[PDB]
C-alpha cells in the first residue's frame, strides 16, 4: 500500500470565553436511527470518524433527511473566526483544452486538529431511549462546519502549488471543491497532463472523476463564448415587494451581457419598503420599462473571453434620467461585457460628475477581472472635459480616453463669468419670508432703475432667495450681473448643476442655458450695503 | 535580536480590512518582492486559521524605478497600544535645512514579538479571484507600523550616540520609516553630512523649513475702485471679523449706498480710508490666543485654487489657524488635478510631521470614489494620513487667494 502523502492540520481554536459545545439530542423515528447507525459503521471504517465515551462532554444535535445531516450551529456560534468573489468569465483567458476536476468527499480527505475533534461530538439516539445514545467523533473536516472551506481551500493550494511550479505551461483556478485547468498544447498532451494532475492529487488521496458547455455559478460557458443562463421573469397582474427584488436581481445579473437593460422604473417602487408583501401598480414608463427588457432578452446575446495581446476598451452611453449603460470590448462589436450605473441620491446633479462616477466604477471593476485599466470611448468633447475640470472647484480626473461621437453627447449647458461684467445690467436680488405664516416676498432692483417684488404663500426663505434669483434672469439680457447675500442659492448654483429635483432651482438652470454671460456676486447680509435692500423684501 | 512584549489595546481585536483591487505590474512587483524577502525570513506564508488582514500595495519612490512595497498600517497602527513619550524637538522647524532618510531597511533586523505577529498578516490578491490570494506576516518588525519606531528607539538612540555627540548642534527626529535631519550648514556641506551619516549608518528629499513662514490676510492696494471690488473687499472683511476682533466694514459698506453697476468706479471716502487702513494694521498683527493642543487632532483643509495653485490650512479650533501655505509646486503634473492633490497631501502631512510631531485630519475637496480610485497611484510616502471628503464649494476659496 502506497503511502498517501500526511496533509498537515490547521490549528483550530475556540473564540476566548467559551467551552465545547453542549446540546441535547432530538427524537427521531426508528428508521433514521437505523440509517445512522448503517451510515455511520461505515464511516468509521474508513476512518472519517471514531467512537467516544462520557469522558467527552460536548455534543452537537443530528437529524436525517439516507443523508446524515449534523447541525453544528452552536459550534459555529464558538469557532474562531477564519479568513476568505467569484471569477468573472469575461476576464478568462481563450485556452484550447479546458478540464474541469470535482473532488468526491472534499471535506471528508481532509484531516481535522485532533485536538478539536473532541468538540465535533455527536450522539445518535437509540431506541426508545433505554440505552446511553451512540458516541461518535469527526476526524476529519465535518459537512457544515464553519471551518472546513477555509482549511480545505487552504489544503488544495499547498498541494497543488508545486504541479503549477512544475507545470507553467497549463494554467490552473481553483473554486471550492473544483479544479479547472486550461492548456493551449495539444489534446493528447493535455489529457496527459490532466491524468499527471489527478495522479498527483492522488498521492495526497484526492478522488477525481463533466463536458462543455458548463453551467457554472448561473453562467454558460462554451469554448469559444461565455452567457449567462436563460432569465426567468414571470409575469403577474398582482405585484408584491418581494417579486420585485427579485425581479430587479434578475435584470441585474441579465445586464451584465445583455446591453441596454433598465431598472430605475422598477427600482422607485422599493421605497418605503421591507414590507414583503403589497400590490403595487406600475406606470406606463415602468411596463414600458419592463417591456424593452423582455425586447432585448428576445434573443440570446453572448460574450467572448479576454486576450492579453489586445488593448482594453469600455465604451459609454447616456440612457438619460440618471441611467448609463456600458460595454467592455476589445474587438468591434464583440463584448467581453456589458453593464450600467444608476446615479446616486442626490438633489442636485449633472451629466459630467455622473459620467465620471460611471468611469471610476468601470476602473475598479476592470481592475478586479483583467488587471488594468481600459481605454475609455466617451460621448465628451475633449473641450468641455477641459473647460470642467480647468474650472471646477473640485479635484477630478478620467483615465487615457478617446471622443466617440455617438448622441446624446454629455456638454457644458451654462458657465458663469469670472468677473463682473461691462455694459451688462446689474440686479441686486433679495428673498425673505415669514416663518410662521409662510408668507414671504422675493425679488430684485437694478441700477437702471428696473425694481419688482413678488409676493409668495407658502415658501421659505431659501424658496425665496432662489426665487429672486429666477425673477432677476426672467427679465434680463442675454449678458447679466446678479447680486445676492444668499450663501445657499450660490452654494446651489456653483456646484453647476443640469438638472434637479426642485422644479425652481430646474427653472433657473433653463433660465441659465439661454443666457450668454452671467456673472454671479456674492455679498454679506445686513451690511448695510445699497442696492441689496433687505428692507423691501420685509415688510 | 531580542524580542520585546506587544499588545494591543483592551478591548480591540486584530485588524480586518479589505484588500482592495491591484493591477497586474503591482501584483507581480508584490509577489517577486515578498517571495524575495520570504526567502530572508523576513516574512512568512501563513494558513486560514489568520482572520487578519492589512491592506498592501506597489509604489515606486522619487528617482527610481524599483517598485517598493507599502503597507496601509493604520487600522493596525490605531488598534495598536499607545507606545510610551520624547517630546518633539521644536527646533527642527526652526532649522535652515532638513533632510529626509529611509532608515525603513534597518527595521528589518529587529524581529517582532512571536504572539504579535498574527496581527501583521496581509495579502497579496489575484486578478479575477482565479486564485486564492496570497498570505503573509512578518517575523521581524514592518515598515509602516507604530510600533516598530518606538522598539528601534533605544537602538537607534546607541547608533546615533557618535553623530549627536560629534555634531550637537544638528537635530535629529525620527517618525516611522522616515529620519529627519536638521543643520544650518551649506548645500554641499549638507549633502556630504548626509552622506556621512548614511554611511555611518550603512556601516553599522531637501527640505527648506526656513522658506516655509506663515503667510498673514493682505488686503487689495487700487486707486480706483469699482463696486464689485469694494463688495468683494467687504466679504472677505466680513469673513476675517471671525479670526481678527476689530474689523469693522460699515464705512466701507456705506460707500455701496444705492444701486450701481458692478463695475461703476466709486471713489473711497475719508473715512472708508481710515477704516480700511485701521484693518490692515489689525491684519498685520497675528490672532490671538492660538496654542496647539496635542491631545486634540490636526485638521488639514486644502482649496484648489487652479493653474497648479493649491491653498491649505492647519488648525485644531475653527478660525484658529496653527498654519497657512500656498502649494503652487509643478512636477510632471500638469494635466492631473488628483496626482497635484496627492503630492499636496503628502508635503503638508510632512510639515506637519516637522512641526507638531503627527500627521493631520484631512478635509480634501474630491468626490470620495475618484481618490479612492487613484490615490495609490501617486502616493511616495511611506506613512498614511487620515481624510475625509468636503463635497460642498466652499465660498473661502477666493480669500485665501
Ligand atoms: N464548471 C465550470 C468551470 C470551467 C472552467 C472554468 C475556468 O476555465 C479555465 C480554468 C483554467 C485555465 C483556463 C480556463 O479557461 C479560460 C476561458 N475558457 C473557459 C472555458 C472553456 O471551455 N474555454 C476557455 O478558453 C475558469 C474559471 F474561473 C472558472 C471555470 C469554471
Amino acid at each position: 500500500m502506497v503511502p498517501i502523502s500526511p496533509i498537515e492540520t490547521v490549528p483550530v481554536k475556540l473564540k476566548p470565553g467559551m467551552d465545547g459545545p453542549k446540546v441535547k439530542q432530538w427524537p427521531l423515528t426508528e428508521e433514521k436511527i437505523k440509517a445512522l447507525v448503517e451510515i455511520c459503521t461505515e464511516m468509521e471504517k474508513e476512518g472519517k470518524i471514531s467512537k467516544i465515551g462520557p469522558e467527552n462532554p460536548y455534543n452537537t444535535p443530528v437529524f436525517a433527511i439516507w443523508r446524515k445531516l449534523v447541525d453544528f450551529r452552536e459550534l459555529n456560534k464558538r469557532t474562531q473566526d477564519f479568513w476568505e468573489g467569484i471569477p468573472h468569465p469575461a476576464g478568462l483567458k481563450k485556452k484550447k483544452s479546458v478540464t474541469v476536476l470535482d473532488v468526491g468527499d472534499a471535506y471528508f480527505s481532509v484531516p481535522l486538529d485532533e485536538d478539536f475533534r473532541k468538540y465535533t461530538a455527536f450522539t445518535i439516539p437509540s431506541i426508545n431511549n433505554e440505552t446511553p445514545g451512540i458516541r461518535y467523533q469527526y476526524n476529519v473536516l465535518p459537512q457544515g462546519w464553519k471551518g472546513s472551506p477555509a482549511i480545505f481551500q487552504s489544503s488544495m493550494t499547498k498541494i497543488l502549488e508545486p504541479f503549477a511550479a512544475q507545470n507553467p505551461d497549463i494554467v490552473i483556478c481553483q473554486y471550492m471543491d473544483d479544479l479547472y485547468v486550461g492548456s493551449d498544447l495539444e489534446i493528447g498532451q493535455h489529457r496527459t497532463k490532466i491524468e499527471e494532475l489527478r495522479q498527483h492529487l492522488l498521492r495526497w488521496g484526492l478522488t477525481t472523476p463533466k463536458e462543455p458547455p458548463f453551467l457554472w455559478m448561473g453562467y454558460e460557458l462554451h469554448p469559444d463564448k461565455w452567457t449567462v443562463q436563460p432569465i426567468v421573469l414571470p409575469e403577474k397582474d398582482s405585484w408584491t415587494v418581494n417579486d420585485i427584488q427579485k425581479l430587479v436581481g434578475k435584470l441585474n445579473w441579465a445586464s451584465q451581457i445583455y446591453p441596454g437593460i433598465k431598472v430605475r422604473q422598477l427600482s422607485k417602487l422599493l421605497r418605503g419598503t421591507k414590507a414583503l408583501t403589497e400590490v403595487i401598480p406600475l406606470t406606463e414608463e415602468a411596463e414600458l420599462e419592463l417591456a424593452e427588457n423582455r425586447e432585448i432578452l428576445k434573443e440570446p446575446v453572448h460574450g467572448v473571453y479576454y486576450d492579453p495581446s489586445k488593448d482594453l476598451i469600455a465604451e459609454i452611453q447616456k440612457q438619460g434620467q440618471g441611467q448609463w449603460t456600458y460595454q467592455i470590448y476589445q474587438e468591434p462589436f464583440k463584448n467581453l461585457k456589458t453593464g450600467k450605473y444608476a446615479r446616486m441620491r442626490g438633489a442636485h446633479t449633472n451629466d459630467v460628475k455622473q459620467l465620471t462616477e460611471a468611469v471610476q466604477k468601470i476602473t475598479t471593476e476592470s481592475i478586479v477581472i483583467w488587471g488594468k485599466t481600459p481605454k475609455f470611448k466617451l460621448p465628451i468633447q475633449k473641450e468641455t472635459w477641459e473647460t470642467w475640470w480647468t474650472e471646477y472647484w473640485q479635484a477630478t480626473w478620467i483615465p487615457e480616453w478617446e471622443f466617440v461621437n455617438t448622441p446624446p453627447l454629455v456638454k457644458l449647458w451654462y458657465q458663469l463669468e469670472k468677473e463682473p461684467i461691462v455694459g451688462a445690467e446689474t440686479f441686486y436680488v433679495d428673498g425673505a419670508a415669514n416663518r410662521e405664516t409662510k408668507l414671504g416676498k422675493a425679488g430684485y432692483v437694478t441700477n437702471k432703475g428696473r425694481q419688482k417684488v413678488v409676493p409668495l404663500t407658502n415658501t421659505t426663505n431659501q424658496k425665496t432667495e432662489l426665487q429672486a434669483i429666477y425673477l432677476a434672469l426672467q427679465d434680463s439680457g442675454l449678458e447679466v450681473n446678479i447680486v445676492t447675500d444668499s450663501q445657499y442659492a450660490l452654494g446651489i448654483i456653483q456646484a453647476q448643476p443640469d438638472k434637479s429635483e426642485s422644479e425652481l432651482v430646474n427653472q433657473i438652470i433653463e433660465q441659465l442655458i439661454k443666457k450668454e454671460k452671467v456673472y454671479l456676486a456674492w455679498v454679506p447680509a445686513h451690511k448695510g450695503i445699497g442696492g441689496n435692500e433687505q428692507v423691501d423684501k420685509l415688510v | 535580536i531580542e524580542t520585546v512584549p506587544v499588545k494591543l489595546k483592551p478591548g480591540m481585536d486584530g485588524p480586518k480590512v479589505k484588500q482592495w483591487p491591484l493591477t497586474e505590474e503591482k501584483i507581480k512587483a508584490l509577489v517577486e518582492i515578498c517571495t524575495e524577502m520570504e526567502k530572508e525570513g523576513k516574512i512568512s506564508k501563513i494558513g486560514p486559521e489568520n482572520p487578519y488582514n492589512t491592506p498592501v500595495f506597489a509604489i515606486k519612490k522619487k528617482d527610481s524605478t524599483k517598485w517598493r512595497k507599502l503597507v496601509d498600517f493604520r487600522e493596525l497602527n490605531k488598534r495598536t497600544q499607545d507606545f510610551w513619550g520624547i517630546p518633539h524637538p521644536a527646533g527642527l522647524k526652526k532649522k535652515k535645512s532638513v533632510t529626509v532618510l529611509d532608515v525603513g531597511d534597518a527595521y528589518f533586523s529587529v524581529p517582532l514579538d512571536e504572539d504579535f505577529r498574527k496581527y501583521t498578516a496581509f495579502t497579496i490578491p489575484s486578478i479575477n479571484n482565479e486564485t486564492p490570494g496570497i498570505r503573509y506576516q512578518y517575523n521581524v518588525l514592518p515598515q509602516g507600523w507604530k510600533g516598530s519606531p518606538a522598539i528601534f528607539q533605544s537602538s537607534m538612540t546607541k547608533i546615533l550616540e557618535p553623530f549627536k555627540k560629534q555634531n550637537p548642534d544638528i537635530v535629529i527626529y525620527q517618525y516611522m520609516d522616515d529620519l529627519y535631519v536638521g543643520s544650518d550648514l551649506e548645500i554641499g556641506q549638507h549633502r556630504t553630512k548626509i552622506e556621512e551619516l548614511r554611511q555611518h549608518l550603512l556601516r553599522w528629499y531637501e527640505l527648506h523649513p526656513d522658506k516655509w513662514t506663515v503667510q498673514p490676510i493682505v488686503l487689495p492696494e487700487k486707486d480706483s475702485w469699482t463696486v464689485n471690488d469694494i463688495q468683494k473687499l467687504v466679504g472677505k472683511l466680513n469673513w476675517a471679523s471671525q479670526i481678527y476682533p476689530g474689523i469693522k466694514v460699515r464705512q466701507l459698506s456705506k460707500l455701496l449706498r444705492g444701486t450701481k453697476a458692478l463695475t461703476e468706479v466709486i471713489p473711497l471716502t475719508e473715512e472708508a480710508e481710515l477704516e480700511l487702513a485701521e484693518n490692515r494694521e489689525i491684519l498685520k498683527e497675528p490672532v490671538h490666543g492660538v496654542y496647539y493642543d496635542p491631545s486634540k487632532d490636526l485638521i488639514a483643509e486644502i482649496q484648489k485654487q487652479g493653474q497648479g495653485q493649491w491653498t491649505y490650512q492647519i488648525y485644531q479650533e475653527p478660525f484658529k489657524n496653527l498654519k497657512t501655505g500656498k502649494y503652487a509646486r509643478m512636477r510632471g503634473a500638469h494635466t492631473n488635478d488628483v496626482k497635484q492633490l496627492t503630492e499636496a497631501v503628502q508635503k503638508i502631512t510632512t510639515e506637519s510631521i516637522v512641526i507638531w510631531g503627527k500627521t493631520p485630519k484631512f478635509k480634501l475637496p474630491i468626490q470620495k470614489e475618484t481618490w479612492e480610485t487613484w490615490w495609490t497611484e501617486y502616493w511616495q510616502a511611506t506613512w498614511i494620513p487620515e481624510w475625509e471628503f468636503v463635497n460642498t464649494p466652499p465660498l473661502v476659496k477666493l480669500w485665501y487667494q
